[PDB]
C-alpha cells in the first residue's frame, strides 16, 4: 500500500474529505407521476440529511456550543456521509417508509441491479421486433417471410 | 348410476366398480372458511367427526388470547362470543359496484375492574370481514381472488442425522421446530461434546442445560445409568452447579448483561414455559406427543413445551445414538426409534384457507392488544369503557393488506373453468413462510412414495416452478390438524370391505396397502395368491393375500383433476401428460362448444363443481325460459329466478356465457344443470373440438411440430373466439382545475368526433379502431405560461384560449372491435369512487377472433404445434367418400416424444363416431367378453368414455375398429388397421400407401399470434437511462443482451455492433441525425458517444473518483462538449 | 473524434471537487411547493445545475433563444440547452473533514 | 394532498423483471430540436409583421402585450401611455386584427394555429 | 507440453463419451490463456516481490534484457491457473468491475 501511494500520482490526502460532489439532478430526476404523487429517487434524500446536518455544523460551531454537542454533530455529519456513499456498508442501513433500505449511490454500480452488472444484461435497441415463427418450406435458403 | 340427474349417457369402458364418489371438489377450499367463522355446518360436521369440543377459527384467536392485564391485575379486558351478520350486498353487486364482499363482524368484549368490582360489557363493531363465496372465490375490491393453500413444515421434533466422511462416525442432531420461539438443536459430535444450540448460538453441553433446569446429579446418574456416551460425557463436563449453569446460559443467551440468579430464572422461563413468547399450535404439541410418545392419552392442551418433554428427547437422542430400535419414556407408551425425514408428507402438514386468515388477524389482534394494553396502562381508570379501549385500525388494516398484498391472494385466472377449479386446488409451497426459490434445495422439488394419493406427480408447473407447486388428488381430504388424508377400504380378513376410512401418511407406513387393479373374486376373496403391494418406504413387493390390511378405492386416485380427463394417460410417459395437464388450463373457451367423442368419466364432475354452469336449487317445472334469465316453478309454489350472465368479461379477457338447455314446460330434478357456461356442453366440460386428424407428413407445411388446418375451421367458425378488452379513464380535479369528459376537443375534424356521444363518449355499438377516441377528456391548462406572440394571436382572431389539453382516451395499438358496453361511476350520484376523481368511465371493446398463422392449437397428450398453414379445402386430402380431413400432424413427432396415447385416441375416436356393431350372432367374439354387455352396439356419433388407468385395453380396439359400422354410401372407409385410402387434394391421385384418419380432440391454447406481434422505427424513451420503452404507443424495443454482443463480435461485425448499441440506442443526438438522414437521402451519419457511458462516468466522478478519459500525449479529453445544428 | 487511447482512475483530492463543480449547494430545499419549480440555491437550483426548460431564464426576460450562451443578470441561470441538466455537478462544502 | 408523502423510484413494481419505478418513467419531453425551429420562425414571423404594420401600432402590440417588457398594458393604462382614451385602444385593436388577416401577413401566419 | 495433453484430452474425452464433437484447436485457444504463467521463487534483482505471478511476456524477455546489463536472473517456474484466475490477473479495472 505505502508503495502504491510512493508514485505520488495522488497524495494520500484523497481519503478524507473536504467538500462531497452532487450529481446532477436527471440522473436523480423528481418526476410527477400521473396521478398528483410525486416520486423522487433516494439519492434526494440521502443528500438532504447530509446538507441538513453540515448548515446545522455551521450554525452550531458559530454559536459556540459546549464540547459535546459539536462531536455530536460531528458524528452525525460523518455518519450521513457513511450513508451517502454506501448505505448498509456499516452499522444497521437508513431505511425508507416500508423499511426498504436506501439506494445509496455505490448501489448505483453493485449487486445485480447495478450500472455494470445492466451493462452486462444489454441494452435495448430500436429498429426491432418478435413474432412466432412458422416453417415455410416456399423459401429459399437466403430467405425469410415478414 | 350417473349422480346428477340430467347427464348425457355415454357409455364407460370401465370394469372396476367404485365404492366411493367422488367427493366435492372444492371442499379443499370452503370447509377451511366454514371452521374459520365457526358456520353451523362445521360444527355439526365436527360432530360426526369425533370432536367432543370443537373450536372455530375466530373463537380460538381471541380466546386464546384473553384474558389481558394491565401489569398489576387491577385492571383486565377479554372479549368471546364472535358472530357475523347478513353480507352487505350481493356476489353480483359487489362484483359490478367494485365494492368488497364483506360481513360485518361484531364481539362481546367486557371490562372486570378488578380493583372496584363493577364490569362493563357489551358488543363491539370489530370490521368488515371479507366473505367467501359458495364457489370458494373471494371478492376482493370487485376482483375474484383465490388464495392457494401452502405447504410448511410441520412444527415438532425432527431426529435428523449424518454420518461423518473424515470419521465415517454417525452424528444425529435432534431440532425441535416450534411455531414461533427458539431452536433447540441438541446435535452430538465426534468430539462427544453433546450440547445444546440454542438460537445457533456458541455450542455448550446439554449438561449444563440440563443442570440448570434443576436436575439433580444423583436422578441424571440413576436415569442414564445404561447410556455410556451419557456417563462419559457427564464425567468429561467441566462447568457444574445449577446456579453456576444457569448464569452460563444468562451469559450465552444474553452476553453483557448483570448475571443475577433471578434474571436467568426470567429467561429460562420466558424460554420454555412462558405460552406467549414460545409456543407451538396444536398440530406441533400432537407431533411431539405422537413421536415420543408422551401424555399420549391427554388431550392437546399447554402448547408451550414442557421440560418432561426435553428429557424425553435426550433420552431418545442417546438410545437412538446408542442404537437401540424401541424405547419407552416412563409414564408414556412405548415408541420406535428412528430417523425422520421432512419430505415425508406425514411431517409437511397444509394451511389452508382458515389457517392463512387466522394468522394474519392474530398479528392484527396482537398489534391492537399492544395498543389497548398502552392505553389501559395510561388512560383514565374511573370511566373507561371497552369502546375507548378496544381499537379496529390494525385488524381492518392486517386483513386488508393480506387480501392485496400477499403473495398467497393471487388474481383466480379464469380462462376456462378448468383453469378455475384447479386454481383453488393448487398446493402453494414458496411464499412467506415457506422455503423460497434459491433456498429449495432439489431434494425437496422430487416426488416422494408418500404422495400417492395426497397429491398429484403428474401435474406442475413447466417453469422454474416445478415441484413447489402441486394439486390434491381426486379424492384427498384434509383432516383438522392440517395433514392430507386418502380414502383406503380395509380387509377384515383377505376379503374386500365396504367400508372405508381415511389415512393419513403416518397411520400408512404401519399397516399394509393393496392395489386397486388387482383382481377379486365377487365375494371379495383374493383371485391370486400373492398381490402387488406397497410396503412402509416405498417399496413394493409381493405378500400372501392375508397380510393385506388395506385396499385402494379406484385406480384413479393419484392423479389430480386436470390429469383425470387424459383418455389412455396410462399409454403416455410422465413428460407429456404433465404437458398435457398444463394445456387444458391454457385453453380458451370458444363459441360453440362440443363434448369430447372419447373422455374420462372426470368431464362432467369438473365441470359441476367448477361453478360456471348454474344447477337447479329443488326440483320444479320451467315456466319461462329465455336467453337473460330462467325461472323454475317448485313444488312448494315458491318462485325462483335464475340470472345469468352473458358477454361478462372474466380476468384473463375471455369471455363468459350461460346458454340455458331446458325448454319451457320441462320438468327438472333437483342438482341437475340448467345453463352451460364458457367451454361446457350439456353440463360436461368441453375445452375444444373434434378434428379429422390424418397422421402424415404432407409437403413440409407440418414439419417439426408445425399444424396444418383445413380451411373450413376458419370459414365455419369452428375455431372462433370472443375476446373482450376493458379501457378505462378517470376524471381528477387539478391544482389548475377540475377536468371534466367532454365532446368538443381543440383542434379536431368533426369526422374524428363522428362516433362520440353527447356525454363525450363513444356510443355503444361504434366500431372503433387503434386510435380512435373513445372517451372526450380535456384537461386544464389554463394557469400555465402563455407566449407574449401566442396570447397575441388568440386577441387577433378572438379565439378562446382554449389552454384545456386533451388527455383523451384513444384506442392501444391493436385494438379493435365493437363496444359491447360501457360503465360510467360519477361521484355527483355518490358512487364511492377513489379520493381524487369524479368521473370514472371504464368502455368494454369486444373482438372475434378466428383461428390464423401463429396461433397455438394442442391436443390432450401434450401435443403442442403452431398453425403452419391453413389450406383451402380442395387442396386437403379427403377420404375415398368426399371428405377432406380437417387437420394434419406430423408423424415424426409421434415415436419419439413417446405419447402413443394420441393415437389410441384417434382410433378411439373414429370407433365412437362411426358406430360399431360387434358380431353377437355367434355369441361374443373373445376380445369382446370383458365389455360391457350395453357397449356392444353403438350409434354414430356416440359418445364413449375411457376413465384413467382403467379402460380400453388394446385387444378392445383392435376388435372395435374391425366392427365399424359402414357408411351412408354402404362402404366402409377405414380398414382394420385404422389407415386409410387417401386422395391427394393437388396431384389428385391417391398416395401409395394407406394412412391412419380419426377424430382427435384439439383444444386452442391462449397464445394467440395477435398478442405476441411488436414492431417498433421509433417511439418514447425512458427518462433516467435514455433508452427505448413505451406502453403501447410505441411496442417498445426488444433488448440485445450480450450473448447477442457475443454473436456480433465473432462474426468480426464491429460495424453492426456499434449502431446495435450507440446510435439507435442511447446516443440522443445520433437518434435524431439518424432519423433525419433515413427520411432524406442523406448517408446515415456515424455514431457518437453512448449516453450509458457518460451517465457511468459522471456517477464514478460523484464519489470522488477522479475519472479522465485519456488520449495521445498523455492528455485529457474534455467529455463535454456542445454544437448547435442548424 | 473518438479517440481514447486509455482510460484513467484515480483518487479525486479536494481541489478537484471544486474545480468540477459550477456551484455550491447551501439549502435542503427541494422544489417550491405551489410553483412546482427548483428553489433558490437549492438541491435543485436551476443557477447551479442548469435551466429547467429549453432556453429558458427563470425571470422570463430570455425565453427566446435569440439570447443564447449568456447569463442573466436577474437569476443567474445561463440560458442554453435543458438537457446540460444532466452533465453539470455541485458540491457540499463541509465544515468538518470526514 | 399535500399529506401525502412522495413514493421512491427505486421500489421495484409488480416484481416486472426486478425493474424500479424509476426506469418505466417516460421523459416525452425535452425536444430541443423542434423547440428552437417553431420558436424562430414563429417569434421572426410575428415581428416581421408587426414591422410591416403602422410603426407606432407596432409599439401599441409591444406596450398593450409586453412583447420586450412584459407588463400587458390595458385599454385604460395604454391610453395614458399614448394619450388616448380607453375607448380607442378597441378600435386600434380591431383595425390590428383586420390588418393581419389579409396581404402576405396571411400566408405567413397562416400556419401556427 | 504434457499437461497440454492431458488437458486437450481430458476435456475432448467427456465431449465424445456424450456424443458431440468440437476441434481441438477450439480448446487449444483456451489452454494457452490458461498456461502463460510464469511463477517466480527469488527476485533477486527484480522490482516485482516474490511469489507474484508474472507472464512469459513480461518476464523471459524483461529478465534476459535486465541479465544483459548485469542484473542478476530471477528464478521463474511454470505455473498454471484456472480460467477465472487468469482473467482476473490480467483484466483491466473496466472489465473486471462486472
Ligand atoms: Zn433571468
Amino acid at each position: 500500500v505505502v508503495a502504491a501511494f510512493q508514485q505520488s500520482g495522488n497524495s494520500p490526502m484523497g481519503m478524507v474529505l473536504d467538500a462531497v460532489p452532487v450529481i446532477p439532478p436527471e440522473l436523480r430526476p423528481m418526476v410527477q407521476l400521473d396521478g398528483g404523487r410525486f416520486a423522487t429517487s433516494d439519492l434526494n434524500d440521502l443528500y438532504r440529511r447530509v446538507i441538513n446536518r453540515n448548515n446545522r455544523l455551521k450554525r452550531l460551531i458559530d454559536l459556540g456550543a459546549p464540547e459535546i454537542i459539536v462531536n455530536n454533530e460531528k458524528r452525525m455529519l460523518q455518519e450521513s456521509v457513511d450513508a451517502l456513499f454506501d448505505n448498509g456498508r456499516r452499522g444497521r442501513p437508513v431505511t425508507g417508509p416500508g423499511n426498504r433500505p436506501l439506494k445509496s449511490l455505490s448501489d448505483l454500480l453493485k449487486g445485480k441491479q447495478g450500472r455494470f452488472r445492466q451493462n452486462l444484461l444489454g441494452k435495448r435497441v430500436d429498429y426491432s421486433g418478435r413474432s412466432v415463427i412458422v416453417v415455410g418450406p416456399q423459401l429459399k435458403l437466403h430467405q425469410c417471410g415478414l | 348410476n350417473n349422480s346428477v340427474p340430467g347427464a348425457p349417457n355415454r357409455v364407460s369402458f370401465a370394469k372396476l366398480r367404485e365404492p366411493l364418489e367422488v367427493p366435492g371438489l372444492l371442499d379443499v377450499q370452503t370447509d377451511s372458511f366454514e371452521w374459520l367463522i365457526g358456520s353451523p355446518r362445521w360444527r355439526e360436521s365436527a360432530a360426526e367427526r369425533g370432536d367432543v369440543n370443537p373450536v372455530g377459527g375466530l373463537e380460538e384467536v381471541l380466546y386464546e388470547l384473553s384474558p389481558i392485564e394491565d401489569f398489576s391485575g387491577s385492571m383486565s379486558l377479554s372479549f368471546s362470543d364472535p358472530r357475523f351478520d347478513d353480507v352487505k350486498a350481493p356476489v353480483d353487486e359487489c362484483k359490478d359496484k367494485d365494492m368488497t364482499y364483506a360481513a360485518p363482524l361484531f364481539v362481546t368484549a367486557e371490562f372486570i375492574n378488578n380493583n372496584t368490582g363493577e364490569i362493563k360489557s357489551q358488543t363491539v363493531f370489530m370490521g368488515d370481514f371479507p366473505m367467501m363465496t359458495e364457489k370458494g372465490t373471494f371478492i376482493i375490491n370487485g376482483t375474484e381472488r383465490v388464495v392457494v393453500s401452502q405447504l410448511v413444515r410441520s412444527p415438532g421434533v425432527y431426529f435428523d442425522e449424518t454420518i461423518d466422511k473424515s470419521t465415517d462416525k454417525t452424528l444425529h442432531s435432534v431440532k425441535v421446530i416450534p411455531s414461533r420461539g427458539a431452536w433447540l438443536e441438541f446435535d452430538v459430535d465426534k468430539r462427544d461434546t453433546v450440547g445444546v444450540r440454542i438460537d445457533r448460538k456458541r455450542r455448550q453441553p446439554v449438561t449444563v442445560l440440563l443442570k440448570a433446569l434443576g436436575w439433580t446429579s444423583e436422578q441424571i446418574v440413576e436415569r442414564f445409568g445404561f447410556s455410556e456416551i451419557m456417563r462419559s460425557t457427564l464425567e468429561k463436563d467441566n462447568t457444574v452447579g445449577t446456579d453456576e449453569a444457569l448464569l452460563d446460559i444468562y451469559r450465552k443467551l444474553r452476553p453483557g448483561e448483570p448475571p443475577t440468579k433471578e434474571s436467568a430464572q426470567t429467561l429460562l422461563e420466558n424460554l420454555f414455559f412462558k405460552e406467549k413468547r414460545y409456543d407451538l399450535a396444536r398440530v406441533g404439541r400432537y407431533k411431539v406427543n405422537k413421536k415420543l410418545g408422551l401424555h399420549v392419552g391427554e388431550p392437546i392442551t399447554s402448547s408451550t413445551l414442557t421440560e418432561e418433554d426435553v428429557v424425553a428427547t435426550i433420552e431418545y437422542l442417546v438410545r437412538l445414538h446408542e442404537g437401540q430400535t424401541t424405547m419407552t419414556v416412563p409414564g408414556g407408551v412405548e415408541v420406535p426409534v428412528e430417523t425422520d425425514d421432512i419430505d415425508h408428507f406425514g411431517n409437511r402438514r397444509l394451511r389452508t384457507v382458515g389457517e392463512l386468515i387466522q394468522n394474519q388477524i392474530r398479528v392484527g389482534m396482537s398489534r391492537m392488544e399492544r395498543v389497548v394494553r398502552e392505553r389501559m396502562t395510561t388512560q383514565d381508570v374511573e370511566a373507561i369503557t371497552p369502546q375507548t379501549l378496544i381499537n379496529i385500525r390494525p385488524v381492518v388494516a392486517a386483513i386488508k393488506e393480506f387480501f392485496g398484498t400477499s403473495q398467497l391472494s393471487q388474481f383466480m385466472d379464469q380462462n376456462n373453468p378448468l383453469s378455475g377449479l384447479t386454481h383453488k386446488r393448487r398446493l402453494s409451497a414458496l411464499g412467506p413462510g415457506g422455503l423460497s426459490r434459491e433456498r429449495a434445495g432439489l431434494e425437496v422439488r422430487d416426488v416422494h412414495p408418500s404422495h400417492y394419493g395426497r397429491m398429484c406427480p403428474i401435474e406442475t408447473p413447466e417453469g422454474p416452478n416445478i415441484g413447489l407447486i402441486g394439486s390434491l388428488s381426486v379424492y384427498a381430504r384434509v383432516n383438522p390438524f392440517g395433514f392430507i388424508e386418502t380414502p383406503y377400504r380395509k380387509v377384515v380378513d383377505g376379503v374386500v370391505s365396504d367400508e372405508i376410512v381415511y389415512l393419513t401418511a403416518d397411520e400408512e407406513d404401519r399397516h399394509v396397502v393393496a392395489q386397486a387393479n388387482s383382481p377379486i373374486d365377487a365375494d371379495g376373496r383374493f383371485v391370486e395368491p400373492r398381490v402387488l403391494v406397497r410396503r412402509k418406504a416405498g417399496e413394493v413387493e409381493y405378500v400372501p393375500s392375508s397380510e393385506v390390511d388395506y385396499m385402494d378405492v379406484s385406480p384413479r386416485q393419484m392423479v389430480s383433476v386436470a390429469t383425470a380427463m387424459i383418455p389412455f394417460l396410462e399409454h403416455d410417459d410422465a413428460n407429456r401428460a404433465l404437458m398435457g395437464a398444463n394445456m387444458q388450463r391454457q385453453a380458451v373457451p370458444l363459441v360453440r362448444s362440443e363434448a369430447p367423442l372419447v373422455g374420462t368419466g372426470m368431464e362432467l364432475r369438473a365441470a359441476i363443481d367448477a361453478g360456471d354452469v348454474v344447477v337447479a336449487e329443488e326440483s320444479g317445472v320451467i315456466e319461462e325460459v329465455s336467453a337473460d334469465y330462467i325461472t323454475v316453478m317448485h313444488d312448494n309454489g315458491t318462485r325462483r329466478t335464475y340470472r345469468m350472465r352473458k358477454f361478462a368479461r372474466s380476468n384473463h379477457g375471455t369471455c363468459a356465457n350461460q346458454c340455458p338447455i331446458v325448454d319451457a314446460g320441462d320438468r327438472v330434478e333437483a342438482g341437475q344443470v340448467i345453463a352451460d357456461g364458457p367451454c361446457t356442453d350439456d353440463g360436461e366440460m368441453a375445452l375444444g373440438k373434434n378434428l379429422l386428424v390424418a397422421i402424415m407428413p404432407w409437403e413440409g407445411h407440418n414439419y417439426e411440430d408445425a399444424i396444418i388446418l383445413s380451411n373450413r375451421l376458419v370459414e365455419e367458425d369452428v375455431l372462433t373466439s370472443i375476446h373482450i378488452e376493458e379501457h378505462e379513464i378517470d376524471a381528477r380535479d387539478t391544482k389548475l382545475g377540475a377536468e371534466e369528459i367532454t365532446r368538443d376537443i381543440p383542434n379536431i375534424s368533426d369526422e374524428v368526433l363522428a362516433d362520440l356521444d353527447e356525454r363525450g363518449i363513444v356510443r355503444i355499438g361504434a366500431e372503433v379502431r387503434d386510435g380512435d377516441i373513445l372517451v372526450g377528456k380535456v384537461t386544464p391548462k389554463g394557469e400555465t405560461e402563455l407566449t407574449p406572440e401566442e396570447r397575441l394571436l388568440r386577441a387577433i382572431f378572438g379565439e378562446k384560449a382554449r389552454e384545456v389539453r386533451d388527455t383523451s382516451l384513444k384506442v392501444p395499438h391493436g385494438e379493435s372491435g365493437k363496444v359491447i358496453g360501457i360503465r360510467v361511476f360519477s361521484r355527483e350520484d355518490e358512487d364511492e369512487l377513489p379520493a381524487g376523481v369524479n368521473e370514472l368511465v371504464r368502455v368494454y371493446v369486444a373482438q372475434k377472433r378466428k383461428i390464423s398463422d401463429g396461433d397455438k392449437l394442442a391436443g390432450r397428450h401434450g401435443n403442442k404445434g403452431v398453425i403452419g398453414k391453413i389450406l383451402p379445402v380442395e387442396d386437403m386430402p379427403f377420404l375415398a367418400d368426399g371428405t377432406p380431413v380437417d387437420i394434419i400432424l406430423n408423424t415424426h413427432g409421434v415415436p419419439r416424444r413417446m405419447n402413443i396415447g394420441q393415437i389410441l385416441e384417434t382410433h378411439l375416436g373414429w370407433c365412437a363416431h362411426s358406430g360399431w356393431k360387434v358380431d353377437a350372432a355367434k355369441g361374443v367374439p373373445d376380445w369382446a367378453a370383458r365389455l360391457p354387455d350395453e357397449l356392444l352396439e353403438a350409434q354414430p356419433n356416440a359418445i364413449v368414455s375411457t376413465p384413467v388407468f382403467d379402460g380400453a385395453q388394446e385387444a378392445e380396439l383392435q376388435g372395435l375398429l374391425s366392427c365399424t359400422l359402414p357408411n351412408r354410401d354402404g362402404d366402409v372407409l377405414v380398414d382394420a388397421d385404422g389407415k386409410a385410402m387417401l386422395f391427394d387434394g393437388r396431384s389428385g391421385e391417391p398416395f401409395p400407401y394407406p394412412v391412419t384418419v380419426g377424430y382427435m380432440y384439439i383444444m386452442k391454447l391462449h397464445h394467440l399470434v395477435d398478442d405476441k406481434i411488436h414492431a417498433r422505427s421509433t417511439g418514447p424513451y425512458s427518462m433516467i437511462t435514455q433508452q427505448p420503452l413505451g406502453g403501447k404507443a410505441q411496442f417498445g424495443g426488444q433488448r440485445f443482451g450480450e450473448m447477442e454482443c457475443w454473436a456480433m463480435q465473432a462474426y468480426g461485425a464491429a460495424y453492426t455492433l456499434q449502431e446495435l448499441l450507440t446510435i439507435k440506442s442511447d446516443d440522443t443526438v445520433g437518434r435524431v441525425k439518424v432519423y433525419e438522414a433515413i427520411v432524406k437521402g442523406e448517408n446515415i451519419p456515424e455514431p457518437g458517444i453512448p449516453e450509458s457511458f457518460k451517465v457511468l462516468l459522471k456517477e464514478l466522478q460523484s464519489l470522488c473518483l477522479n475519472v479522465e478519459v485519456l488520449s495521445s500525449d498523455g492528455a485529457a479529453i474534455e467529455l463535454r462538449e456542445g454544437e448547435d445544428e442548424d | 473524434v473518438n479517440f481514447f487511447d486509455e482510460l484513467r482512475i484515480g483518487l479525486a483530492t479536494a481541489e478537484d471537487i471544486r474545480q468540477w463543480s459550477y456551484g455550491e449547494v447551501k439549502k435542503p430545499e427541494t422544489i417550491n411547493y405551489r410553483t412546482l419549480k427548483p428553489e433558490k440555491d437549492g438541491l435543485f437550483c436551476e443557477k447551479i445545475f442548469g435551466p429547467t426548460r429549453d432556453w429558458e431564464c427563470y425571470c422570463g426576460k430570455y425565453k427566446r433563444v435569440r439570447f443564447k450562451g449568456i447569463i442573466c443578470e436577474r437569476c443567474g441561470v445561463e440560458v442554453t440547452r435543458a438537457k446540460v441538466r444532466r452533465e453539470r455537478m455541485g458540491h457540499i462544502e463541509l465544515a468538518a473533514p470526514v | 394532498e399535500h399529506s401525502r408523502d412522495p413514493v421512491s423510484l427505486d421500489m421495484p413494481v409488480g416484481s416486472e423483471e426486478e425493474a424500479p419505478l424509476g426506469d418505466f418513467i417516460e421523459d416525452a419531453e425535452a425536444m430541443s430540436a423542434e423547440n428552437a425551429v417553431i420558436a424562430e420562425l414563429l417569434h421572426t414571423d410575428i415581428r416581421s409583421v408587426l414591422a410591416t404594420l403602422d410603426e407606432r401600432e407596432h409599439q401599441v402590440i409591444r406596450l398593450r402585450f409586453g412583447l420586450d417588457d412584459g407588463q400587458p398594458r390595458t385599454l385604460d393604462q395604454i391610453g395614458k401611455l399614448f394619450g388616448l382614451s380607453r375607448e380607442r385602444v378597441r378600435q386600434i385593436e380591431r383595425d390590428v386584427m383586420s390588418k393581419l388577416r389579409h396581404g402576405e401577413r396571411a400566408d405567413r401566419l397562416r400556419s401556427y394555429a | 507440453r504434457e499437461v497440454q495433453i492431458h488437458l486437450v484430452r481430458e476435456v475432448q474425452e467427456v465431449y465424445r463419451a456424450q456424443g458431440v464433437s468440437i476441434h481441438d484447436k477450439h480448446i487449444e485457444v483456451i489452454v494457452r490463456q490458461m498456461l502463460r504463467r510464469v511463477t517466480i521463487i527469488d527476485s533477486g534483482s527484480t522490482e516485482f516481490l516474490p511469489g507474484s505471478l508474472i507472464d512469459r511476456a513480461e518476464f523471459e524477455a524483461e529478465n534476459r534484457r535486465v541479465v544483459a546489463e548485469g542484473g542478476e536472473p530471477a528464478a521463474g517456474r511454470p505455473v498454471l491457473m484456472g480460467i477465472t484466475k487468469a482473467s482476473l490477473a490480467t483484466d483491466s479495472w473496466l472489465s473486471a468491475a462486472s
